């Protein structure tokens, strides 16, 4: 017998309560740090490893760029929830 | 051993929902970049091995449907399962082109007791959406 | 700039709208498998491959024996919600 | 460059927090094996290096300030944050002996914005409590 909530991940483009940022002419900022990981290093990291690198470049690449200056200067940081039971890999 | 089993025929379903449009009643924008960050996702799951498949400007009935449907496939030839949602979404809730679902909701359909063929294999959600209106100031 | 809510990392013992199970003679379930994991490979594995292994171990090892049928033979998952932006390892 | 940078003069400090006993008001029962799991914690995140405080029994406001001031003490020479909630919960919430607080409201002392010697450092939240009342009735 398992759980039946086990071997779910959720990969969020941010964390409980917050904003999440797109630029309308270069996407979204989790999805465009996403695959630039993914193509980079999908076949040989972790998905731990992969979805922790996408928090950081999320975290640092990312800052909008906004006229209203309630919207000038933010920042963004995702959030993975793991239910994994096992290492997961794309090989 | 302590790595998810990879030796199955596919590494498996890939299921992209790609919401640029909203009812004009929901007071939802157009999200322009989506389709550009739909095609990036697409072309990125496809080489990695999932059989990609985008859905776009979806009811929220129609992604409870087509996410029932998909659990209710055979995945025992499949490694592991994937889903993406692209989308306007505030806590624990994402929107359709008629209004909002909980995530929870969608999810559920992949529960160990719901989808036997994906038993103990990893399920996996990307999820693009805003879960609220705080803002991150950031500190130097 | 760095986002105020980067860096974080919760190791829940169970996921969202769930019980999380006690047993009194021995302890609860997440934290004797936390704390198997920790003595055997708290040097030399990563906090994702330790909480992942945990994950593994409540979900295998533990099944609630209890005689009301409300309560007999239920299981559990932990969660961890990750908000790093870097490996971790105690070395 | 991928890795937290460990070399500091501490692991860290590493709050734990061992609630048992509760007041008559909250209605909430002994938990019996939590002095095993705070000992067997106590032992392992030693081991690993950490600063270790036990704090037992503790009142809502206690826990506040037991984290608000480890927030506000200088954490320059350290590489990481560790606490760890054992105590009875439900979703978002955990039980001083009094009654509950918000998961929430103890760690927001340590946003970056609010503790700078923790910045880029590891904040870790080890929480042993319910968080609700589904139940996980399993499948073979």
């Amino acid at each position: 017998k398992i759980p039946v909530e086990a071997d779910f991940l959720f990969a969020y483009s941010t964390v409980p309560g917050y904003y999440s940022w797109r630029s309308p002419g270069r996407g979204s900022w989790f999805v465009q740090a996403l695959c630039s990981i993914l193509e980079e290093h999908g076949k040989d990291l972790e998905i731990m490893q992969i979805l922790t690198r996408v928090n950081d470049r999320v975290a640092r690449h990312f800052e909008s760029q906004s006229d209203d200056p309630h919207f000038h200067e933010k920042k963004q940081i995702p959030c993975v929830v793991s239910m994994l039971t096992k290492e997961l890999y794309f090989s | 051993t302590y790595q998810y089993n990879m030796n199955f025929e596919k590494l498996g379903k890939c299921i992209i929902i790609n919401n640029k449009n909203f009812d004009k009643v929901t007071g939802m924008g157009v999200r322009n970049g989506t389709d550009k960050d739909a095609e990036a996702l697409f072309k990125c799951f496809r080489s990695l091995g999932f059989d990609v498949i985008v859905y776009n400007d979806c009811s929220c009935a129609k992604m409870q449907d087509l996410l029932k449907k998909a659990s209710e496939e055979d995945h025992t030839n499949a490694a592991c399962f994937a889903c993406i949602l692209l989308s306007h979404g505030e806590e624990n809730v994402i929107y359709g082109k008629d209004g909002v679902t909980p995530i929870k909701d969608l999810t559920a359909h992949f529960r160990g007791d719901r989808c036997k063929t994906l038993l103990e294999k990893p399920k996996l959600f990307f999820i693009q959406a805003c879960r609220g209106t705080e803002l991150d100031d950031g500190i130097q």
